RNA sequence: GAGUCGGCAAACAGACUUUGAUCCGGAGAUCUCUGAAUGGGGGAACCCACCUAGGAUAACCUAGGUAUCUUGUACUGAAUCCAUAGGUGCAAGAGGCGAACCAGGGGAACUGAAACAUCUAAGUACCCUGAGGAAAAGAAAUCAACCGAGAUUCCCUUAG
RNA sequence: AAUGGGUCAGCGACUUAUAUUCAGUGGCAAGCUUAACCGUAUAGGGUAGGCGUAGCGAAAGCGAGUCUUAAUAGGGCGUUUAGUCGCUGGGUAUAGACCCGAAACCGGGCGAUCUAUCCAUGAGCAGGUUGAAGGUUAGGUAACACUGACUGGAGGACCGAACCCACUCCCGUUGAAAAGGUAGGGGAUGACUUGUGGAUCGGAGUGAAAGGCUAAUCAAGCUCGGAGAUAGCUGGUUCUC
RNA sequence: AUUAAAAACACAGCACUCUGCAAACACGAAAGUGGACGUAUAGGGUGUGACGCCUGCCCGGUGCCGGAAGGUUAAUUGAUG
RNA sequence: AGCCUGCUUGUGUAGGAUAGGUGGGAGGCUUUGAAGCGUGGACGCCAGUUCGCGUGGAGCCAUCCUUGAAAUACCACCCUGGCAUGCUUGAGGUUCUAACUCUGGUCCGUAAUCCGGAUCGAGGACAGUGUAUGGUGGGCAGUUUGACUGGGGCGGUCUCC
RNA sequence: CUUGACUGCGAGACAGACACGUCGAGCAGGUACGAAAGUAGGUCUUAGUGAUCCGGUGGUUCUGUAUGGAAGGGCCAUCG
């Protein structure tokens, strides 16, 4: 009932329509820009933007290549 | 008061028939709760006291369509 | 077209009217304070103000404004970047009263049942909210039986 | 020696509507009659409908018959000569239904100027006693215990006026007074008394509690409505033969 | 208040019991407010009623508190006939 | 608890050795069916069976060969002891944050212990509320609680022979 | 030996406010016994009981909300 927009969910995919609970669509996914309710009004707009899904979702895992190298330094003085 | 801000469901009245069929005036209250609804086109939440039927109507029609004709009626949010 | 200055209230004064009073109708002018009462208060008929314009000689006076809300619009702009809340100014409208009628919200009990609980009384009385001179309803997702009728309202029957 | 009436003069109790039944009296008559409504409108029109001309059966139905029945038997009901619409009476139904009369129940207001509690802010308590704790001082003990003297001025302390109360008698009972007076009595620096303003209200308040109080009203205020509640009860019911 | 001032109520003291704070509890269809701008030495309810000596037996009934988890058991489910 | 895959594991009387069967099927010869004893992995209504045969490209179970209520080899269909897992669902526990809650802090509207908004914190899918439902419930309510009767109360009696 | 502790009724009475109740010759259809007249519609007699409304069960010729059916209702028998 929703199109996903992130591939790091524990039971999610790239852009697959999944039918989920109403609270999970309502309260978490839609206010955080990671899913949108699968409506039958703009479906021909999704197929003319399928090459937009590759760039940011490849760059996200590519930015964590050098992001995790500064978290495990253990230089925080309590 | 206890009216849904989406549907206008207020409280209605009826009876409490016993096993000996004694009728007593009771009242039927809507299942109205407070819920914050995220609007993308305003980049904020609105918090309106709606029934669960109103929740389902938000789910079916979108928050933007329902929030369009809340204010034609002239509600708070 | 000949008297008049309202009544209880008859007289009396000073007067007015054929150059047309009084009287009657239409349109204006004035219209103190209270009261929705609306500049702020208040124990109704009272108390204290502000702003603008003009006039006034250590005192004021004239004429306008100055409520709240809703809607529309302009300007302004918090946390918070953008713009939202909010705030200021304008325009328009509202509020209160009235016997009933109407449409709704909430709704008894005595009573009857020869007691009394279901039931009745009765969706009555009452309270509340709106609207109009009427309102409401109204142009078949309606009824009829294989024939047909065609919106709604009101009345007489079918029928106690 | 039961009730009721002081008396007089006025007033004061079988109505009205709509349905119906019976009698009387009329019109039409195997038919009678219209309701709304139309009407130059008490006319005329309008016969939709109502009742009658046929009944039996729970019904389908069948019909001078029908039902029951296995029955053409029995038995029940029915079948040759009248009904309908007015009008006037007597009844009946539903309405306050002959009139007057509860205690009460419910609904909307009005009241805490009396009172019960409380809140705020004020103020009253003549006069006389008693003499707590503390202190000072002399004694007295290792300091402490503990004794006198002086001081101090406590207390829901004491006696007593104002004030507040109300235990007793008598009077008064148609009062001076819808709760008092006169003699005596209780408290009287407090859990006191009181002014002014405010708060709480009717299955609801407040109550040092008595069913007390809430405007002379209280086991559920007052007022207005439902309402002409209801009354198998009481009282009354008017001229003549 | 207006026939009962008392032996009645109150009372200091006592005990039981509730309540960890947005307290138990009360008035409020609710918001709120009191409790309380308090906090278990506090606050509510209840009974007893200074003080002195004391306050015996009973847990069957009924309540209150705790306990397994066996039977029963409501809406809702909807197998099967 | 529902479903599927290869379906491998069937050890009774008697059968060397196996019974849950249904059809093509009478011989298995794809390194035969690598074989006599047998290494190890499993289990056995226990000495019954599978694969690396100890080595190797080798005739064993003899397909009625007996026997047994149906025989093994061929090859298709399912289930049963059930191996495994997902396609699911139902009850618990723990955790998370994002709904929700806060009669917590701090900003802001604002000169406000209200109320919103933002943010931080804390709890947390609990709490709580709506609706349905069982339980408790004189806290409150509308009522009922018979007549006769040598007055009433008590006892007795109410219908029938 | 056997079911007359029958089915349909029922002339006429008794009792009686009503609802109830009591007795019953005879007729039809089928049966018991008896050779046959005939007796047999319970028991020598009078107590042994309970209205309606609700429901249950078995029939049915009836109805059956447009129609064909059902549902529900009606009548008949019966139970609580």
């Amino acid at each position: 009932e929703v199109i996903l927009l992130e591939k790091v969910a524990n039971l999610g995919n790239l852009g697959d329509k999944v039918n989920i609970k109403g609270g999970y669509a309502r309260n978490f996914l839609l206010p955080q820009g990671k899913a949108t309710v699968a409506t039958a009004e703009n479906v021909a707009a999704f197929e003319a933007r399928r090459a937009e899904l590759e760039k940011a979702a490849a760059e996200k895992k590519a930015a964590a290549e050098a992001r995790a190298a500064q978290l495990s330094e253990l230089v925080v003085t309590l | 008061s206890r009216v849904c801000q989406v549907t206008g469901k207020g409280p209605v009245t009826g009876n409490n028939i016993s096993h000996a069929h004694n009728k007593t005036r009771r009242r039927f209250l809507p299942n109205l709760q407070h819920h914050r609804f995220w609007v993308e086109s305003e980049k904020r939440f609105v918090r309106l006291r709606v029934s669960a039927k109103g929740m389902r109507i938000i789910d079916k029609r979108g928050i933007e369509a329902v929030l369009a004709d809340l204010r034609a009626r002239g509600e708070k949010f």
